[PDB]
C-alpha cells in the first residue's frame, strides 16, 4: 500500500529510495537475480 | 581479521552476498603455521628411498609450509625461503645399503 | 664412533616434547579467549534489568 | 628412530583438516539455529468491531 499524502510521498522517496549497491553484491560486480526493492536507477 | 569478520556476521563482508572465495574465508579458520614448517620430513621426501642412488645436491624448503589440499598453499614462501645442500659422503662413490 | 646417534635421538625427542608442551599451552589461552568472549556477554546479560511498566485503566 | 615418528605426527596433522572444515561448516549452521530458536514472535490482539 501507499501513504495518504503526496508531499510526504515525495519526502519518503527522498528518504528511502535505495542505491544500486543493495541490488548488488558486496564487491560491486554482479546483481542478485531478484531485487524486489525499488531503487533510484 | 577473522575475529573482526565473525563479529560482523551480518553487515558484509561476511554478510550480504559475498563473493565465493570470501565466503570460504569467512568459513575458514586459521591454521598454525609454525607447526607445519619441518625440515627433516621434507628432507626425507626429497631424498629417494633407495640409497645407492645419488642424493639430491640441494634442498629448498619455503615457509609457510602447507599440504596441497590446504587453501593456504599460495601463502607458501611468503615469509622467506631457506636452502641447504647435502653432505658429500654419498654423492661420491661409496657402498651404501639399508639391508645391513 | 659410538656416540653419534644417542644424543641426536635425545635432542629430537626434546624438540618433540617441547612442541607438544607449546601446543598444550597456547590452546589453553586460545579457548580462554573464546570464553572470555562468552563470559563478557553473559555478564552484560545479567547486569540488565528491564524497568517495570504501568498500564492505567480507562 | 624417533625421526620417522615425528614424520608421521606431522603427516597426521597434515591429513587432519576434514575435522576443521566440517567444524567451521556446522558453526555457520549452528549459530543460525541458535538465532532462530532465540526468536520469539509476540502475540497480537484483534478487538472485534
Amino acid at each position: 500500500t501507499y501513504l495518504n499524502d503526496p508531499v510526504s510521498q515525495a519526502v519518503f522517496n527522498i528518504l528511502g529510495t535505495p542505491d544500486y549497491s543493495f541490488c548488488m553484491d558486496n564487491e560491486q560486480k554482479n546483481w542478485l537475480p531478484n531485487c524486489n526493492l525499488m531503487y533510484q536507477n | 581479521q577473522r575475529d573482526l569478520y565473525l563479529s560482523q556476521s551480518k553487515s558484509p563482508p561476511c554478510g550480504g552476498n559475498p563473493t565465493p572465495e570470501m565466503n570460504t574465508f569467512c568459513r575458514t579458520a586459521i591454521p598454525d603455521f609454525i607447526s607445519t614448517v619441518n625440515f627433516v620430513k621434507k628432507q626425507n621426501d626429497d631424498t629417494p628411498k633407495d640409497l645407492t642412488a645419488n642424493q639430491p645436491a640441494s634442498f629448498e624448503l619455503d615457509m609457510p609450509n602447507f599440504d596441497k589440499s590446504s587453501p593456504f598453499y599460495f601463502l607458501n614462501g611468503i615469509c622467506g625461503t631457506v636452502k641447504w645442500n647435502n653432505i658429500s659422503a654419498l654423492n661420491s662413490t661409496n657402498q651404501s645399503d639399508n639391508k645391513g | 664412533a659410538a656416540s653419534s646417534a644417542e644424543q641426536l635421538q635425545a635432542i629430537l625427542q626434546k624438540q618433540n616434547e617441547q612442541l607438544a608442551e607449546q601446543k598444550y599451552q597456547q590452546e589453553i589461552q586460545q579457548r580462554t579467549s573464546d570464553m572470555l568472549t562468552a563470559a563478557t556477554q553473559l555478564v552484560q546479560d545479567w547486569k540488565q534489568v528491564e524497568t517495570q511498566v504501568y498500564t492505567e485503566g480507562t
